[PDB]
């Protein structure tokens, strides 16, 4: 190829030293079009997304963002959908294998530290493109509990407390860090309304049950579950209450 | 460096040889009607049909150098009335050198009555079509007239995206510029080899007054003529 | 590099060839019982010895070789040459032939010009010496990697003029003895430059001996008789 | 790109870009002497912070019986002089004779050579001056080329180059009639010749001394009142 | 997005990689295919455009058999769609070698999904020119239509089409209802959408390829019968005419 | 105008949705000569032209023996229809030797399709530029395959290909349904009509410039020469 | 019979391994410290040319070290010599000491050569 | 070099011209032609040099069915008197080493015809300064000394962004890689002190009708070509990027 | 993958791809390292944007084989990678020669990949700086491995934002020798110099290096010496 431009060439950095790819990879997460959240609770880790269906003919059960790599770590995407669906499966290759390794579950740092490394392959080697796609992992860890870790295609790995990634990325973290400054108990239902409400006033709609989906993982039952539409719907009225 | 450059200008410049043996061929004589012949098809095109009564003595032969064809670039007129005039140009005349060709040929002093009737053809990808290359016939052409021609195509013209470059452009914007009735004979064949189908569909081309009375019919002898230039170069073990 | 001209000439080669061109002029005679080569030297030198720029080297014992162009290429063909000189003369313990070495040298030089991934030797070797029965030779391979036997050759600025003057003046007369072939390329030498004296690098080898660098005092004396034959 | 590719001319390019690369990296010395071959280098910058744990700046040791000072790009300037300890060590070790100067620098030379001809790497842009005694001939110097082919240089300056003073301080004493004094003495002046500004202040050149003493190569890095007193020649040099 | 649209593993400006979207468009430039997942199973159909007489029928077929239960339309390049329809032959087949079931028409959508986004990552490889829609029905699993855009995504349709005519195409599939009917008569409606949307003025003429899965055919991907494919080309044409 | 800048590689999309290389490779085909294939309900007869030049200087084979039932001719690079012929000739060859039966012929076009798909979608190669007219009789009957440069082939009743083949390809579909219900004799004459239309008006059909490869029900792909073309040729009406 | 005469030298730092098929006169010889059949060419005795005929089977055309090493071992012995020499770069006074360290095991065991 | 069409020899004093440059693509001559459409700007003469490879073809811009019978040879030039405005038309690629003898003989032309503004449209490469380009407006101006200080005042007050000055080789010489032709011009009518501007565009390869659309709209913003649907298209931009479908691909 | 060199010589013989880089790392958080008599300390800013950030879970240090530490300037998935490969250096060297790795050959090491990264083709130079840490010998040691692979012995040096600042402040403070309990004061005052506000106990991370090795303290370690 030998593409001179550095704005159309991973390896040469820009004047300025940046890597436009990288900038124009998260361009791409932005127009993926959807927004999402996540919150870790003083007992449990939430993720939530809008479910924006086109049209009535696609099937809306199998447009989904919210993805388990492990039976504990859950996992909500942003971005292209094929990018998106190509790092879950590496990130459940990279379980299976540190399971078959190791011998025990893979630690939510160590997972999204895995993910951040092959997004460095992908950014330094001219070959391929970074994939368009910001991936957060949730999950309950043995000795910090909840643990909320955002991946981005650049290899910024650092974990969060409340986090959110998508085109209202900006007006929902300012949002969440004037919810995290007040540092209320944090409860099941506080931390997953805290979520909820702040996408929709980010989003400036009306959520209905069937028009996001909500996944969430606990202390009391560390396996991680997607909340079905009717708990959507039983939150979307202690909301209105 | 420069020593070198100009010695390669030296070897691709176009160099005027007379044939009957720094003055331009029109500088020369003066002609009425030069006929051009562009192309392996053209030029045996032109040998089987209007070479074919008459002296058509050697006049000059423009010969010169290039990375693609060095073959001849013979001139003839008729030697019957020296008016008209006649080139039979096979070897390929780069950019660098068609305007050199241009000034060997006419120079700076035109008659300005001549009909420039050019004979070329070119290939059927080059032709601009709405529909793909595939559908269009084997062998069709078309016809560039100039300001002042007047002189009715016998084909139809060429549609506005199409156009014409190299050698036959420079002569046909040559005569453009400085107003001498002309026409450019595109034959859009796809075999550039030497096919008799392509000389038939330059067939054409005798009948109207262009290049009119300078045949003496006899298609008999024409045609017998055709199968004689039929055998060429052998080919290469490229295409079977 | 890989690709053809519309004439049918790779790119590499040719400007390998003009590398050559500007390159010193390597004349060799394929005298009997004496083979002698002879390279133009820019002098220089001023304050660099001139062990390190001897352009005509030894092959082992029994060949010797000059170049003309790049020197780096140079240096990395010989020292390729020379250890397959030792290789052969290991395995073998036979003395290698005048046309092995050219031969190995012409294979090497196709191989790089071939793949796309090295570009050729810019050198043309002229390689000169004795075989086993005593046969006086002379050998000048190309950056293409064609080997062609010559009865007296030269290659490098001014190739063509120089190899000309040399084809007139070359006869048996002219190559019978040994200083006959001496005059010979120093004539050839002078004739491509005219200074002449620290620019005539001179080295000659006999049928049993080695490479012999002609020395300085020994390459302008033979120049002055050559002014006085002239006069 | 074309990174292995003849230029129509035959100037094989990105060695030129090489050779203006070190024309502008400073200004690195080394001269000839019968006593012991000297080196001299231009110590960029004060570097009050820096604190000088290798043995120096620009002057890295081979062993124990070559230095070599580079003037070119500092990381392949340092790639290189790991790759000749690691070849004399290895030589070392096949023979106990010390490998040659000028069979080292060959190899070097191969190495920057075949970058030059394999392509799928930039050219080694370094230029590079080995010192060192040798059990053949004896106190030897060499030129190196990034593009390639080395030189015995008995005396040359890489960098800021100006040869024409080296020059007229090598053939002054005949180049062979020379002392290791005269030798610093030369390097001096040359040095502040070249440093048009202000001119060399102690810490401001680095210099190398390699004289064999006693049957054995001392390689004595000059600092402190070593160069001190070395500018003061200068000033002797300026009366 | 100049300069931006040579590879595809070059991000725009904007964020977008051009070649991925240049290869949908190409699918977009062949004739229009259609898939319908109604409750008693999946039915396909194909405009398929006739080229010259001199074709014998059935060439170029466009529906492809991926094993005795999976079918395939497919529509932009018909090597490439050949080459994707010989990968999910294979995968199919390891599946139900491996496994000793048929495979689920998800495992097969979403592995052909990643293969054809891996295409589309590297510069080298360039991505498929081809999307089809991976429609099957398993008494178990139920209807289920995956369309597989060359960007890699695995959605459910219950109808969708992809070619020229696509957004007429979706236009008059999202007027009909695709629920709780016999395949029976969502062949004559598919085939009257084909009629609908192909034009005759560009195109000169078009062969009606109807291929359907469900209960019907015992969940078996084989194309209809002589006899239903002449009353759906009847009743679409009855239904064109005025 | 545009289509210069996508049209360099084969792994490149036009803004169009094209990809010009393998439009290039499919005009590759007509760069080569005319060849014509026809089949009736128990023949299938191969009929090329070969190069109206001096067969002394090259034997131009365009008509190739690849098994006892399949057999293709050249339209096209030689290099490709080589490799092309070759890996048939082995796929032949592997189902006789491994399962001891007849290879169908769909079955090697698919084979051949997915063989030349990959060079389209590699970077760096291209599409194999030749145009096969497979004539083989596998159990299911006649079958004259198309098999474009591009990995598409098509199942054609009869077809021509190569150089000013257009006129082939109306007298073929001119005569479809004669050709279906003719004897081995008519439909050779068919074939050599056709490949006659292709040629020009003054030249004809003669025994050095005509090459015919029949297979049928019980008669395995034989190559007639030009000595071997004559009965055929007698016969037929000039007009 | 073919005799698989295995063995390894510590030729300069490097064990670099070596590998021997008799056959019957188509010697085979393998070299490379690491396992892997990089490069490979076939020398014999030809009574056309002084040099035995060679041509690089496989690797790269431009090595020149596989083909002449060949050249030499079946102008040594009679008949094929398939020489694999496989070092990466090894510059190329190393692949002299290693033309050495062969000659010792044939002199050593000339029927395991 | 101008030859006219007819034999008056029209003069093109106090006229401005309107040149395109061969530049990334053909955004100048695109716009060039785009505008001479849109204005309807008659045929004039005929500028023949011999700098460009020769090319002919139909008039690009049909309109009446005998219009569109002519014939256009690599440059030719039109101009519409009622707005004393003359436009050359650059459509063909240079031989090599001709360009700056262009350069010379229209300066000379300009200088002799009495054409006071000289107007190149152009286009650069997209990266073109460090960053700069990506982060501000791709549209840059570049006027000679000698342009008159209205013209000058106007652009001020447009408030546009001047040419970034790319970084040369002495320090800050104006390099327009893209336009190639573009510099040269620019230093030889700076030579002739003759007033010109060139407006350029960072662009890539590729299509670029957008480009020459957005280019003509800079140019009637400073001197309200149209009205500071819009811009009649030629009838010469058609099949500019293929040559139809064939039907086997697909 | 494009194995052909990306990073090509300017015409003027300028490698823009390291300038480049350099800028890059100059384009980071300031990290100042003192190799002060008693130990070698490597207080860098792990400035913490928002409060959702966690620098619980990310760490701007790391030690090597007890003794070496290293730090970064800019970017930071090229120092995580950098970091794995030297402690694979480390474990190799250890586990072949039954001995700690020395510092000067992992910076040897470090440096080399560093070259063969901004050479070979297909990739781009570490756009990130690296600052050893080292008890070698009972002696500090403070090599600035530069992106292109250029490691230079320091006694203090800064190398993010306004790292002119900085030196100037070390060169202005930091004594011939000083000694280990006031490296990280006058490392901290570095950093209050070169600050976009408060540092709290999280905020900086110290990378001090002692007999035992390069150790990271805890967030009230450092918290203490912040009121001093």
């Amino acid at each position: 190829g030998s593409s001179a431009g550095f704005d159309r060439h991973i390896t040469i950095f820009s004047p300025e030293g940046r890597l436009y790819q990288v900038e124009y990879a998260f361009k791409a997460i932005n127009q993926g079009g959807l927004t999402s959240v996540a919150v870790r609770g003083k007992d449990c880790a939430v993720i939530v997304t809008q479910k924006k269906v086109p049209d009535k003919l696609l099937d809306s059960s199998t447009v989904t963002h919210l993805f388990k790599i492990t039976e504990n770590i859950g996992c909500v995407m942003t971005g292209m959908t094929a990018d998106s669906r190509s790092q879950v499966q590496r990130a459940r290759y990279e379980a299976a294998n540190w399971k078959y390794k190791y011998g025990y579950e893979i630690p939510v740092d160590m997972l999204c530290k895995r993910i951040a490394d092959i997004s460095q392959v992908y950014t330094q080697n001219a070959e391929m493109r970074p994939l368009g796609c910001c991936m957060i992992l949730i999950g309950i860890d043995e000795e910090q509990g909840p643990q909320v870790y955002k991946c981005d295609p650049a290899g910024y790995y650092c974990g969060f407390k409340a986090t959110a990634a998508g085109v209202k990325q900006t007006e929902s973290t300012s949002f969440l860090e004037k919810k995290v400054k007040k540092k209320f108990d944090w409860t099941f239902e506080q931390t997953v309304e805290t979520a909820i409400t702040c996408l929709s006033t980010v989003l400036s709609i009306d959520f209905k049950p069937s028009e996001i989906e909500v996944g969430v993982v606990t202390v009391e039952n560390p396996k991680f579950r997607i909340l079905t539409e009717a708990e959507i719907d039983a939150h979307l009225v202690a909301l209105a209450e | 460096d420069r020593e070198v450059r100009l010695q390669l200008a030296r070897k691709r410049e176009v160099r005027l040889l007379r044939r009957q043996t720094e003055v331009s061929l029109l500088e020369k004589y003066p002609c009425s009607k030069f006929i051009i012949a562009i192309g392996n098809n053209a030029v045996a095109f032109l040998s089987s049909f209007v070479m074919n009564s008459g002296v058509w003595e050697e006049v000059g032969c423009a010969k010169l150098w290039n990375e693609w064809c060095r073959a001849f670039c013979v001139f003839y007129h008729l030697k019957s009335n020296p008016s008209v005039f006649l080139c039979q140009c096979s070897c390929y005349v780069a950019e660098d050198q068609q305007y050199q060709w241009l000034e060997k040929v006419f120079g700076s002093c035109p008659r300005k009555n001549m009909q420039i009737t050019i004979l070329t053809c070119r290939h059927v990808t080059d032709y601009k079509t709405s529909e793909s290359t595939g559908s269009l016939p084997s062998p069709f052409l078309r016809a560039l007239k100039t300001q002042n021609f007047k002189d009715s195509a016998c084909c139809p013209l060429l549609e506005q995206p199409n156009i014409v470059h190299d050698l036959p452009a420079a002569v046909l914007s040559y005569c453009q510029v400085w107003k001498i009735p002309a026409i450019l004979y595109l034959c859009y064949t796809d075999v550039m080899k030497l096919d008799l189908i392509t000389v038939e569909a330059f067939k054409p081309i005798l009948s109207t007054r262009s290049l009119k009375g300078l045949v003496k019919n006899i298609p008999q002898s024409t045609e017998i003529l055709k199968k004689l230039m039929t055998t060429n170069e052998i080919q290469s073990n490229i295409y079977t | 590099i890989t690709v053809f001209s519309p004439d049918g000439h790779l790119f590499q080669v040719e400007y390998a060839q003009e590398a050559v061109k500007k390159g010193s002029t390597a004349v060799g005679v394929r005298g009997r019982d004496i083979v002698v080569l002879g390279v133009e030297k820019k002098s220089v030198a001023k304050l660099q010895d001139e062990r390190t720029v001897r352009k005509i080297c030894a092959l082992d014992d029994n060949v010797c070789m000059a170049f003309a162009g790049l020197t780096a290429d140079a240096r990395i063909v010989i020292n390729r040459a020379r250890v397959e000189c030792q290789s052969h003369r290991l395995t073998v313990e036979d003395p290698v032939t005048v046309e092995y070495i050219t031969r190995y040298i012409a294979s090497l030089k196709q191989r790089y010009t071939q793949s796309n991934g090295r570009r050729p030797f810019g050198i043309s070797a002229l390689i000169v010496g004795f075989d086993f029965d005593g046969t006086p030779r002379l050998y000048q391979t190309d950056p293409s990697g064609t080997y062609h036997a010559w009865k007296a050759n030269a290659i490098g600025r001014g190739a063509k003029s120089v190899r000309e003057f040399l084809e007139k003046n070359y006869t048996d007369e002219a190559i019978e003895t040994d200083d006959l072939t001496i005059k010979l390329v120093i004539k050839a030498l002078l004739e491509v430059v005219q200074s002449g004296g620290k620019n005539i690098e001179l080295a000659v080898m006999r049928r049993d001996q080695s490479l012999k660098i002609l020395n300085p005092e020994e390459i302008e004396k033979y120049v002055a008789e050559i002014e006085k034959e002239k006069e | 790109s074309r990174t292995t590719i003849f230029s129509p001319e035959g100037r094989l390019y990105q060695v030129e870009y090489a050779m203006e690369a070190i024309g502008h990296a400073g200004t690195c010395l080394g001269i000839l002497a019968n006593d012991g071959v000297l080196l001299a280098a231009e110590r960029r910058n004060i570097h009050k912070l820096l604190d000088e744990v290798f043995f120096s700046e620009k002057i890295y040791k081979l062993n124990e019986d070559m230095a070599c000072s580079v003037a070119g790009i500092t990381s392949d300037a340092n790639v290189l002089t790991n790759e000749l300890r690691l070849i004399a060590q290895r030589y070392l070790l096949q023979y106990q004779e010390p490998i040659p100067c000028e069979q080292l620098v060959t190899a070097l030379c191969d190495i920057k050579q075949a970058y030059t001809q394999f392509g799928g790497k930039r050219p080694f842009g370094v230029s590079l001056l080995y010192i060192g005694w040798d059990k053949h001939y004896g106190f030897q110097l060499y030129q190196s080329d990034p593009s390639g082919n080395y030189g015995g240089w008995k005396a040359t300056c890489i960098g800021n180059n100006s040869a024409a003073a080296v020059s007229m301080l090598k053939q002054d004493y005949k180049e062979g009639e020379m002392t290791l004094k005269s030798a610093l003495a030369l390097a001096i002046k040359v040095l502040n010749k070249t440093m048009d500004v202000s001119k060399l202040s102690a810490e401001k050149v680095e210099i190398a001394t390699l004289t064999r003493e006693n049957g054995k190569t001392v390689i004595r890095v000059l600092k402190q009142k070593e160069v001190e007193q070395l500018i003061k020649k200068h000033e002797e040099e300026e009366a | 997005g100049t300069g931006y649209d040579l590879s595809a593993s070059t991000f725009s400006p904007d964020g977008r990689v051009f070649q991925v979207e240049y290869a949908m468009k190409a699918v977009e430039n062949s004739s229009t295919a259609i898939g319908i997942r109604c409750k008693d199973g999946v039915v396909f159909g194909v405009e398929k455009l006739v080229l010259s007489k001199l074709y014998e029928e059935g060439s170029n077929k466009r529906l492809f058999n991926v094993d005795r239960h999976v079918g395939m339309a497919v529509a932009g390049l018909l090597a490439d769609a050949r080459s994707l329809a010989d990968i999910a032959r294979e995968e199919a087949s390891n599946f139900r070698s491996n496994f000793g079931y048929n495979i689920p028409l998800k495992h097969l959508a979403d592995r052909v999904a990643m293969y054809v986004h891996a295409y589309t990552l590297y510069s080298a490889v360039r991505p498929f020119g081809c999307s089809f829609m991976l429609g099957s029905y398993s008494v178990n699993d139920g209807a289920q239509l995956y369309m597989i855009d060359p960007s890699g995504v695995s959605y459910g349709y219950w109808g969708c089409a992809i070619g020229k005519a696509r957004q007429a195409a979706k236009t008059e599939i999202e007027k009909l209802q695709m629920k709780e009917m016999t395949c029976r008569d969502i062949v004559k409606e598919v085939a009257k959408i084909i009629y609908i949307v192909h034009d005759e003025v560009k195109d000169k003429a078009f062969e009606l390829e109807l291929s359907w899965v469900g209960e019907l055919t015992n969940g078996r991907h084989e194309i209809v019968p002589k006899d239903i494919r002449e009353e759906a080309e009847k009743y679409a044409k009855e239904s064109l005419k005025e | 105008m545009f289509r210069n800048q996508y049209d360099n590689d084969v792994t490149v999309w036009s803004p169009q949705g094209r990809i010009h290389q393998i439009e290039y490779a499919m005009e590759a085909v007509k760069q080569g000569s005319a060849t014509v294939g026809l089949k009736s309900k128990t023949h299938a007869v191969l009929v090329a032209l070969k190069r109206a030049q001096s067969e002394l200087a090259a034997h131009q084979k365009k008509i190739l023996h690849v098994d006892n039932h399949i057999g293709i001719s050249i339209a096209g690079l030689t290099a490709d229809a080589r490799l092309l012929c070759n890996f048939m000739r082995q796929e032949c060859l592997d189902s006789r030797f491994v399962f001891d039966r007849p290879l169908p012929v769909s079955r090697l076009v698919s084979l051949i399709g997915s063989k030349t798909q990959i060079p389209t979608q590699r970077y760096g190669r291209r599409p194999y530029g030749v145009g096969l007219l497979i004539a083989g009789y596998d159990d299911m009957g006649p079958h004259i395959f198309q098999t474009c440069p591009s990995a598409n082939y098509f199942d054609c009743r009869a077809m021509s290909i190569g150089a000013r083949s257009q006129s082939a390809r109306t007298y073929l579909e001119r005569h479809m349904s004669e050709f279906m219900e003719c004897n081995l004799n008519e439909l050779v004459k068919h074939g050599l009509r056709a490949l006659r239309e292709t040629l020009p008006a003054e030249q004809d059909l003669t025994t050095k410039n005509v090459s015919i490869g029949i297979v049928g029900k019980d008669l395995e792909f034989t190559i007639y020469d030009d000595d071997d073309v004559s009965p055929f040729l007698e016969g037929l009406e000039e007009r | 019979d073919v005799s698989l005469h295995n063995f390894s030298a510590r030729l300069w730092e490097q064990l670099v391994h070596f590998h021997v098929m008799r056959l019957t006169d188509s010697l085979f010889l393998w070299v490379g410290a690491t396992p892997h059949l990089r490069n490979l060419a076939v020398a014999m005795c030809s009574r056309y040319d002084s040099i035995p005929v060679s041509t690089s089977l496989l690797g790269d055309t431009s090595d020149t070290t596989s083909t002449g090493l060949a050249q030499r071992l079946a102008r040594k012995t009679n008949k094929q010599v398939f020489v694999s020499y496989n070092l990466q770069n090894t510059d190329s006074n190393f692949a002299l000491l290693v033309e050495n360290r062969i000659k010792e095991e044939m002199e050593a065991f000339p029927e395991k050569f | 070099m101008f030859v006219p069409c007819g034999e008056s020899a029209p003069d093109l004093a106090g006229f401005t011209l309107l040149m395109p440059a061969v530049s990334v693509g053909n955004v100048g001559q695109l716009a060039m032609d785009l505008i001479i459409s849109t204005l309807n700007m008659s045929k004039i003469g005929y500028f023949y040099t011999d700098c460009l490879v020769p090319m002919v073809g139909n008039n690009p811009y049909a309109t009446t069915e005998g219009n569109s019978t002519e014939l256009s040879i690599n440059a030719e030039v039109y101009s519409l008197p009622s707005r004393k405005l003359v436009a050359l038309q650059l459509r063909s690629i240079f031989i090599k080493y001709k360009s700056k003898p262009f350069c010379e003989k229209l300066l000379s032309w300009v200088k002799s015809s009495g054409c006071a503004r000289v107007i190149v449209l152009s286009s650069s490469h997209s990266y073109q300064r460090n960053d700069l380009q990506l982060r501000s407006t791709p549209f840059r101006y570049l006027l000679t000394p000698s342009m008159q200080k209205s013209v000058q005042n106007k652009i001020k007050s447009l408030n546009w962004e001047e040419m970034e000055k790319s970084r040369c080789i002495p320090e800050f010489c104006i390099r327009i890689p893209g336009g190639g032709i573009t510099k040269t011009l620019y230093d030889e009518s700076c030579s002739k002190e003759i007033q010109m501007a060139v407006l350029l565009k960072f662009v890539s390869e590729g299509d670029n009708i957008p480009d020459a659309l957005g280019l003509v709209e800079y140019l009637n913003e400073w001197l309200q070509i149209l009205k500071p649907s819009r811009w009649k298209i030629p009838s010469s931009w058609r099949l500019l990027f293929g040559s139809g479908l064939p039907p086997a691909l697909f | 993958g494009y194995s052909f060199s990306l990073t090509t010589f300017s015409p003027s013989g300028k490698l823009v791809q390291i300038e480049y880089a350099l800028a890059a790392v100059a384009g980071g958080a300031p990290s100042v390292g003192i190799k002060a008599a008693n130990g070698v300390v490597l207080a860098t800013e792990k400035k913490q944007k928002s409060i959702l950030y966690d620098e619980r879970s990310v760490h701007k240090v790391e030690p090597i084989t007890k003794h070496i530490g290293l730090v970064y300037s800019g970017m930071g998935p090229d120092y995580r990678v950098l970091v794995h490969r030297a402690r694979k250096l480390a474990q190799q060297y250890y586990l072949v020669y039954q001995e700690p790795i020395p510092t000067a050959q992992l910076v040897q090491r470090v440096a080399s990949v560093m070259q063969e990264y901004t050479q070979s083709g297909g990739v781009r130079p570490f756009g990130v700086s690296l600052l050893i840490c080292g008890w070698n010998e009972g002696r500090p040691y403070l090599f600035q491995s530069d992106p292109s692979g250029a490691y230079f012995a320091w006694k203090a040096t800064a190398m993010g934002k306004n790292y002119v600042n900085g030196k100037t402040f070390l060169e202005k403070r930091y004594n011939e020798d000083l000694e280990l309990e006031d490296a990280i004061h006058t490392a901290i005052l570095t950093l209050k110099e070169s600050f976009e506000g408060q540092m709290t106990e999280d905020n900086i991370e110290v990378g001090i290096c002692n007999e035992a090795g390069f150790r990271r303290l805890t967030p009230t370690e450092v918290k203490d010496y912040l009121a001093a």
